[PDB]
């Protein structure tokens, strides 16, 4: 596991070394925000219908009653611009925002916690989170248990011993093909079907698709050979 | 020798799942994955 | 989860057939471009949401010949091949009950012109450079993958969102439910004919409810609704005389020469383009509201469809056993099932 | 005793109430007492 981890950050460390795409969403917002920027500053090149685009071109060849109809189309093409620009930067701050509690509410569930939630810290049984800063952005390195190796078994939904049904405990019944077993969900570690891995209920006749085998009572060899015990010492007493 | 194709895409792999009323699959081993997630 | 993806030209709009028109609307300069960018940024969005949504699995699985789901009758949310699109039987319910407009898919003059140019609202939005863009996923294509997360699910439980899917039989899964909700597997098996009963009776109410009452695709049939209310809205603007001689632009030209047109055009100009401005900024703030939507509808496919939710009223109201997926016009519908 | 765990005295807990809590290892004892005890009364016999 600890080779596997070890392995697991190397692949980390060669990714971002390898691809120039890695951290798309956040250039992706540099980009947007530096297009804006630039588009805002590209505007100050708009007629509006004046004489010229340049505010002291105007100035420099009108006097107080001509400049005051040029430069009232320059302050309402240029005040457009900045609501425009505005109102764009207030609608992308709430995508930030969106994001930012996001980021927020995967540093308390990921990193300060253990999520039972499903694909909220990437594919997988999620075990702990690794937080990074990056510019104007955070990077999880979200750490799982991802089961790899499985083989079919033939399983059942209840066991059939003493007219009682059986269930696992924690667990499920599988068979290998001659015994039965229980083992846990989610790893094939099998173990004999006892009294301390298993709980009854109700007879044999309305669980559907039970199945008869034996269950192991972990207290009857431990008396069995106390009847051995037991049996030694009443023949070795009929000697006297 | 390259050009530019136009073609139907593909959802994924297509894959019928083993199901029977009496088998389970039960892994015998796992990987533990380390993924990067990147949140402006 | 989605809306429809709009092109709109601001050229055409604007300066529909003039060249005297589109020369000032060049001393506006960018506010031509930055409307098709934010559109364009709002259009590649709705591909970006159906897909954190649908494409939650990267193998389409398929559901055995065999339909021994210890008495769980799947048949009316499983595919139908008898149909030219793989859906289900209440995915065909959902799809009646929300009505569409200009899904994007070809327009070829006989059904737009003469009999059908007057009944037409989407043939005065196409003329006027208003355009609807097809999604990149098709109702088939998200009608596979809601297949594929459906039939994951009966067939495997959550383990096909963690890992490879792992068969395990479907009374089996359901115990493995039942311990997640604090009753114990044993509940499920002594009753396992009556939980299989009342699901199967609890689906036939979905058919029922679905074919019976008109309203049910209301948060739907709601989005359709606004993005189409707005396309109108943007057209009728084409009406407005902004102050000049006329609305129509080519009256102008017809009348007055380049000195006294460009007086009234430039009006037509100023508040046309404000127009646009209006119905993209509108645009942004709905799309903002879509995708939080989608992203609420993609934890909802990760949390409650490829896993079993603790979060109460998460998955509707009782305890969670599991969901499945259905896909509807512009939207996803989950069937919540739930121990109460 | 296989349903329920103890943790200290009777005087603590607000609202505890008498009952007998059975053990699933008594009478299966108690059982090979009358098995011992048997045993003893067939070898007063020889
Ligand atoms: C299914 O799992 C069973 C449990 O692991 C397994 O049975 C086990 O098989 C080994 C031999 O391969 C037995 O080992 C004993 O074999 C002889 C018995 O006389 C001795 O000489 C050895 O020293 C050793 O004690 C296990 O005792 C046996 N377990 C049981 C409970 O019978 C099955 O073979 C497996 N079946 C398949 C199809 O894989
Ligand atoms: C799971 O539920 C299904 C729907 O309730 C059910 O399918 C239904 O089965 C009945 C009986 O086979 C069909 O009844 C019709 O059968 C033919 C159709 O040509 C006619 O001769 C009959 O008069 C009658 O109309 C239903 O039409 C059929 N419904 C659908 C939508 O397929 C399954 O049988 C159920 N599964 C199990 C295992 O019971
Ligand atoms: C738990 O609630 C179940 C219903 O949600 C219930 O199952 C119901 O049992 C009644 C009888 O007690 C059935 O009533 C019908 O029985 C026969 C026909 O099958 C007729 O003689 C009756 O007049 C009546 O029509 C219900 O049909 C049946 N419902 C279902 C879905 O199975 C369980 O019995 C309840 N269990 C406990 C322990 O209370
Ligand atoms: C399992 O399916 C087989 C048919 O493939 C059937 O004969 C058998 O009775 C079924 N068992 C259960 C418990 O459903
Ligand atoms: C049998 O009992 C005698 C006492 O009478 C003792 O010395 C001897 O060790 C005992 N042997 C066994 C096998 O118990
Ligand atoms: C419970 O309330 C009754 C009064 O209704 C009171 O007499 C009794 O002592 C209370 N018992 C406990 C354990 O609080
Ligand atoms: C008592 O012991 C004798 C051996 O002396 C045996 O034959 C008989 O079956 C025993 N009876 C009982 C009831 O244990």
């Amino acid at each position: 596991i600890a080779n596997q981890f070890n392995s697991a950050i190397g692949k980390i460390q060669d990714s971002l070394s390898s691809t120039a795409s890695a951290l798309g969403k956040l250039q992706d917002v540099v980009n947007q925000n530096a297009q804006a920027l630039n588009t805002l500053v590209k505007q100050l090149s708009s007629n509006f219908g004046a004489i010229s685009s340049v505010l002291n071109d105007i100035l420099s060849r009108l006097d107080k009653v001509e400049a005051e109809v040029q430069i009232d189309r320059l302050i309402t093409g240029r005040l457009q611009s900045l609501q425009t620009y505005v109102t764009q930067q207030l609608i992308r701050a709430a995508e930030i925002r969106a994001s930012a509690n996001l980021a927020a509410t995967k540093m308390s569930e990921c990193v300060l916690g253990q999520s039972k939630r499903v694909d909220f810290c990437g594919k997988g049984y999620h075990l702990m989170s690794f937080p990074q800063s990056a510019p104007h952005g955070v990077v999880f390195l979200h750490v799982t248990y991802v089961p790899a190796q499985e083989k079919n078994f033939t399983t059942a939904p209840a066991i059939c011993h003493d007219g009682k049904a059986h269930f696992p405990r924690e667990g499920v019944f599988v068979s290998n093909g001659t015994h039965w077993f229980v083992t846990q969900r989610n790893f094939y570690e099998p173990q004999i079907i006892t009294t301390d891995n298993t709980f009854v209920s109700g007879n044999c006749d309305v669980v559907i698709g039970i199945v008869n085998n034996t269950v192991y009572d972990p207290l009857q060899p431990e008396l069995d050979s106390f009847k051995e015990e037991l049996d030694k010492y009443f023949k070795n007493h009929t000697s006297p | 020798s390259q050009s530019i194709i136009a073609y139907t895409m593909s959802l994924g792999a297509e894959n019928s799942v083993a199901y029977s009323n009496n088998s389970i699959a039960i892994p015998t081993n796992f990987t533990i994955s380390v993924t990067t997630e990147i949140l402006p | 989860v989605s809306m429809t993806k709009t092109s709109v030209d601001c050229t055409m709009y604007i300066c529909g057939d003039s060249t005297e028109c589109s020369n000032l609307l060049l001393q506006y300069g960018s506010f031509c471009t930055q409307l098709n960018r934010a559109l364009t940024g709002i259009a590649v969005e709705q591909d970006k949401n159906t897909q954190e949504v649908f494409a939650q699995v990267k193998q389409i699985y398929k559901t055995p010949p065999i339909k021994d789901f210890g008495g769980f009758n799947f048949s009316q949310i499983l595919p139908d091949p008898s149909k030219p699109s793989k859906r289900s039987f209440i995915e065909d319910l959902l799809f009646n009950k929300v009505t569409l407009a200009d899904a994007g898919f070809i327009k070829q003059y006989g059904d737009c012109l003469g009999d059908i140019a007057a009944r037409d609202l989407i043939c005065a939005q196409k003329f006027n450079g208003l355009t609807v863009l097809p999604p990149l996923l098709t109702d088939e294509m998200i009608a596979q993958y809601t297949s594929a997360l459906l039939a994951g699910t009966i067939t495997s439980g959550w383990t096909f969102g963690a890992g490879a899917a792992l068969q395990i039989p479907f009374a089996m899964q359901m115990a493995y439910r039942f311990n997640g909700i604090g009753v114990t597997q044993n509940v499920l098996y002594e009753n396992q004919k009556l939980i299989a009963n009342q699901f199967n009776s609890a689906i036939g109410k979905i058919q029922d409810s679905l074919s019976s009452t008109a309203s049910a695709l209301g948060k739907l049939q709601d989005v359709v609704n606004q993005n189409a209310q707005a396309l109108n809205t943007l057209v009728k603007q084409l009406s407005s005389n902004f102050g000049a001689i006329s609305s129509v632009l080519n009256d102008i030209l017809s009348r007055l020469d380049k000195v006294e047109a460009e007086v009234q055009i430039d009006r037509l100009i100023t508040g046309r383009l404000q127009s646009l401005q209006t119905y993209v900024t509108q645009q942004l703030i709905r799309a903002a509201e879509i995708r939080a939507s989608a992203n609420l509808a993609a934890t909802k496919m990760s949390e409650c469809v490829l896993g079993q939710s603790k979060r109460v009223d998460f998955c509707g109201k009782g305890y969670h056993l599991m969901s499945f997926p259905q896909s509807a016009p512009h939207g996803v519908v989950f069937l919540h099932v739930t121990y109460v």
